[PDB]
């Protein structure tokens, strides 16, 4: 919950080594490291409104952390232990940001 | 449970194509047989003039 704590908000592409424990629709209990390969983006660098929206989540590892988690998890919890592991980087990729485009 | 079943379906259709490949194996296994019979049998024709 509150483990690191610096000066700076890092915005450059970077990544988490978080791992969840999800549990597929065959009850399949496992753990699973992730990355979210992750990086800030503003259109606009010099707008105070829109910068100072940089830190309007304070733990923003966190709560990227918690929500890809989250959406993965409930994903998952749709499909079989077979599916999960044949398309596993399909689904779990789809899971994340879940759309048709 | 719910993982057992996937190994066992994935086994059966392994088994399945197992069972592919020695049945398809089997028959052109009969032609084979049948095609050199075929051969055997139409040289067994200058035998039986001949004997």
């Amino acid at each position: 919950p509150h483990a690191r704590r610096a000066l700076c908000l890092l915005l450059g592409p970077d990544f988490f080594t978080d791992v969840i424990t999800i549990e597929t629709a065959d009850h399949a209990r496992l753990q699973l490291q992730l990355a979210y390969n992750w990086h800030f983006e503003l259109k606009n660098r010099n707008d105070p409104a829109e910068a100072a929206k940089l830190f309007s989540v304070p733990d923003f590892v966190g709560d990227a952390c918690k929500a890809i988690a989250s959406r993965v998890r409930g994903a998952v919890a749709s499909v079989t232990f077979d599916d999960f592991h044949k398309n596993s980087a399909r689904i779990i990729r789809m899971a994340v940001f879940g759309f048709e485009m | 449970l719910a993982i057992e079943i996937t190994t066992n379906s994935q086994e059966a259709a392994a088994k399945h194509e197992a069972q592919r490949l020695e049945q398809e194996a089997r028959g052109r296994l009969e032609r084979q047989k049948i095609l050199d019979q075929s051969e055997a049998e139409k040289a067994r024709k200058e035998l039986l003039e001949l004997e």
